[PDB]
């Protein structure tokens, strides 16, 4: 059993300080080993204003959608 | 002296401590990462406030943090 | 644990010209600093005040007035020469201070003989709103 | 297409299959081999190497000097396997100078 939404999953952020927040991205890599507070890696469509595309997240700021 | 503060989103990644430029920042060993690593900000009475590391760190949102606060000789950069 | 270099006065300095940029009266009454290094030949180099100096074979002394003066003039020793360098604030007392780097190593590499100041444990969107410390004289950020 | 890749590594040198519109770390993230990253998204030096042969589309890679990518480093996580690669990992310090 492993932690987490699948890898290639579509997700939906919930951490409002973000900036593709109420958006959707993909994820592409848990980090199973426990110890790491943001283990979700989501890699997103659009640039954000630093002109980055991918963030790490915990597993509660992600909610499945479909 | 100015304030600045870390963040447990911080990924290690020390392009903070590189860009800062009166050596306020350095690296300590941690657990919360892949990096094991964090930074920390152990001289804030030499920090000038220019906000040098702030651009250079990658995390949204960000994991270093300067908030300006009283000036005195050294944060103000007065040579004379 | 890393006991700190010494500041060895009678340290040669740079063969400078003199200019308009150097010490003033803060270096007389306040504070100044004073930066050391190797220099395996004599070699010319940009001053961090003015124009072009040349440093010497062997240990050289350089004393300046701000600790962004000597960082700047040690990061450009650092990497575009391989050089190692330290400085240390003068007081007008006649105090030294070693001042950089502090336990030896540089702080872009992790050491295990360091402690965390300044660290909150919990993300940037999770300070309390300035209504819950008015009044009292802290602030969101102090937790 | 998908290229095979050639990894040098303290762990040894291994060898994955993985399609050209790829970033090389996800793809040794798919088989297994372990690599070192910190930011996965081109912004700092912990994913650093370099090639052996052929040469990687750097295209969306930043933070790098104007010649990072003329004399042989490049960052894992940014970077398309144009060709069948043989390249470095853990090459972050000997890049850092
Ligand atoms: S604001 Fe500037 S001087 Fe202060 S810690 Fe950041 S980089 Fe250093
Ligand atoms: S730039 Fe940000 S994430 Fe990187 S080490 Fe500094 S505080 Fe941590
Ligand atoms: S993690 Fe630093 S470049 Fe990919």
């Amino acid at each position: 059993p492993p932690i987490g939404p699948k890898r290639g999953a579509k997700v939906k952020i919930l951490r409002q300080e973000s900036y593709w927040y109420k958006g959707t991205g993909s994820v592409v890599a848990v980090d199973q080993d426990p110890n790491t507070r943001y283990p979700v890696v989501v890699r997103f469509n659009k640039v954000n204003y630093a002109n980055v595309s991918t963030n790490n997240y915990a597993l509660d700021e992600v909610e499945e959608v479909k | 002296s100015h304030s600045v503060k870390i963040y447990d989103t911080c990924i290690g990644c020390t392009q903070c401590v590189r860009a800062c430029p009166t050596d306020v920042l350095e690296m300590i060993p941690w657990g919360g990462c892949k990096a094991k690593q964090i930074a920390s900000a152990p001289r804030t009475e030499d920090c000038v406030g220019c906000k040098r590391c702030e651009s250079a760190c990658p995390t949204d949102f960000l994991s270093v943090r300067v908030y300006l606060w009283h000036e005195t000789t050294r944060s103000m950069g007065l040579a004379y | 644990g890393f006991t700190p270099p010494e500041l060895d006065p009678n340290t040669p300095s740079p063969i400078f010209g003199g200019s308009t940029g150097g010490l003033l009266r803060k270096a007389q009454v306040e504070e100044f600093y004073v930066i050391t290094w190797e220099s395996p030949k004599e070699q010319i180099f940009e001053m961090p005040t003015g124009g072009a100096a040349i440093m010497r074979e062997g240990p050289n002394l350089l004393k300046l007035a701000r600790k962004e003066q000597c960082l700047a003039l040690g990061t450009r020793l650092r990497s575009k020469y391989k050089i190692k360098y330290q400085f240390y604030r003068v007081f007008p007392s006649g105090e030294v201070q070693y001042l950089h780097p502090k336990d030896g190593v540089y702080p872009e590499k992790v050491n295990p003989g360091r402690q965390g100041v300044g660290v909150n444990f919990r993300s940037i969107g999770k300070n309390v709103s300035p209504i819950e410390v008015k009044f009292t004289g802290k602030q969101p950020y102090d937790l | 297409a998908s290229y095979k890749v050639k990894l040098v590594t303290p762990d040894g040198t291994q060898e994955f299959e993985c399609p050209s519109d790829v970033y090389i770390l996800d793809h040794a993230e798919e088989v297994g081999i372990d690599l070192p990253y910190s930011c996965r998204a081109g912004s700092c030096s912990s994913c650093a190497g370099k090639v052996v042969g052929g040469e990687v589309d750097q295209s969306d890679g930043s933070f790098l000097d104007d010649e990072q990518i003329e004399a042989g480093f490049v960052l894992t996580c940014v970077a398309y396997p144009t060709s069948d690669v043989v390249i470095e990992t853990h090459k972050e310090e000997d890049l850092t100078a």
